[PDB]
């Protein structure tokens, strides 16, 4: 089976460069295709570059989105193929897939390399209570948790529990998370988010109360 | 494989 | 740039069912040798695009026979025999005729049950938050169906469009349904310079908003 595996990818600074390479085991020569396709967080898929093989000329081709700031190359005595990235822009944010174009079109990826481009710095959050009251049967309370970096937070409860997916907020990511419990359970026994930023080194252990 | 490019020259 | 439209985005389904999804192309595919370079992607969350036919109906290597390709010119379509839990996902359809290759935007099949209203809470500003000089109002619109849903901001009475953000779950393992969390930033300033906050949620179970709300000066 052939194997594909991207590397390199990172925090960089915009109008900053990365290098991504990529390597294809499993296979027979280097008579193939090899690109690039990249997914910005939850959308869809760009394809960013191609390179042909030495028979036809090595040709390279590129998104116009992309087209001069990006270069992509190969060697073929290793197996190798490249992607320099120039002056990246914020929205050059996204998994990087290394994808091979033999016989069949794309047809074996990578896991991916992830490429965030971003001015942040690793920022705990804030981890704010989201409490009913200025009833029913059923109670719902969450946590907010606000203006972090890097990426992945993780919310525990101490299941009816809902986790929305981070965004961006000026540079920084926001989340949040609900649970509902029986109103006959809150406030009467204790409900706490807690909060693991472990990038930052923080656990906040959040008491929720009317 | 992967096998050769199928794409047009 | 051949421009890929797909129809339709979102593929409610009953597994066990048929399921079609169209592909068009903003031009002939055709290539002057005779070969339509025309494919089929599916997705998983958190996972590479898997191949599934390539040059219109081929079946790539290891896909099931319930997977099929069709159509000519500008016009594809996959069709899937009887859906199982392992075909859900997002499909793309792909060209690579014309250089830059270009994607569809995605289909993403779900799962078909039973519409369903949210059940909507509204909370304020925490005193930490408030403390620190910032105030997030927060609504949350948790278990409904389909995920399309109109989420309206007001502050005495009146709209509010900045300071606003809004995350869906993706489509519960369980029961079917989606959640979302709408998050209206203000300043302080702001906030104590108003009153009534409300959170107005429209879809398509009814034609009256569910309406959630308080007055600062009460809590």
């Amino acid at each position: 089976e052939v194997q594909v595996v991207e590397s390199g990818g990172g925090l960089v600074q915009p109008k900053g460069s990365l290098k991504l390479s990529c390597v294809v085991s499993g296979s027979t020569l280097n008579n193939y295709a090899m690109n690039w396709v990249r997914q910005a967080p939850g959308k869809g898929l760009e394809w960013v570059a191609r390179i042909r093989s030495k028979s036809n000329n090595y040709a390279t081709y590129y998104a116009d989105s992309v087209k001069d700031r990006f270069t992509i190359s190969r060697d073929d005595s290793q197996s190798m193929i490249y992607l320099q990235m120039n002056n990246l822009k914020t929205e050059d944010t996204a998994m990087y897939y290394c994808v091979t174009y033999g016989n069949h079109p794309f047809a074996y990826w990578g896991q991916g390399t992830l490429v965030t481009v971003s001015a942040a710095k690793t920022t705990p959050p804030s981890v704010y209570p989201l409490a009913p009251g200025c009833t029913g049967s059923s109670v719902t309370l969450g946590c907010l948790v606000k203006g972090y970096f890097p990426e992945s937070v993780t919310v525990t409860w101490n299941s009816s529990v809902h986790t929305f997916p981070a965004l961006l907020q000026s540079g920084l990511y926001t989340m949040s998370s609900s649970v509902t419990v029986p109103s006959s359970t809150w406030p009467s026994q204790t409900v706490t988010c807690s909060v693991a930023h472990p990038a930052s080194s923080t656990t906040v252990d959040k008491k929720l109360e009317p | 494989l992967p096998g050769e490019e199928d794409l047009p020259g | 740039d051949v421009v890929m439209t797909q129809t339709p985005l979102s593929l409610p389904v009953s597994l066990g069912d048929q399921a079609s999804i169209s592909c068009r192309s903003s031009q002939s595919l055709v290539h002057s040798n005779g070969n339509t370079y025309l494919h089929w992607y599916l997705q998983k969350p958190g996972q590479s695009p898997n191949l599934l036919i390539y040059k219109v109906s081929n079946r790539f290597s290891g896909v099931p026979d319930r997977f099929s390709g069709s159509g000519s010119g500008t016009d594809f379509t996959l069709k899937i025999s009887r859906v199982e839990a392992e075909d859900l996902g997002v499909y793309f359809c792909s060209q690579s005729t014309h250089v830059p290759f270009t994607f569809g935007s995605g289909t993403k099949l779900e799962i078909k049950r039973a519409d369903a209203a949210p059940t909507v809470s509204i909370f304020p500003p925490s005193s930490e938050q408030l403390t620190s000089g910032g105030a997030s109002v927060v609504c949350f619109l948790n278990n409904f169906y389909p995920k399309d849903i109109n989420v309206k901001w007001k502050i005495d009475g009146s709209e509010r469009q900045n300071g606003v953000l809004n995350s869906w779950t993706d489509q519960d393992s369980k029961d079917s349904t989606y959640s979302m969390s709408s998050t209206l930033t203000l300043t302080k300033d702001e906030y104590e310079r108003h009153n009534s906050y409300t959170c107005e949620a429209t879809h398509k179970t009814s034609t009256s908003p569910i309406v959630k709300s308080f007055n600062r000066n009460e809590c």
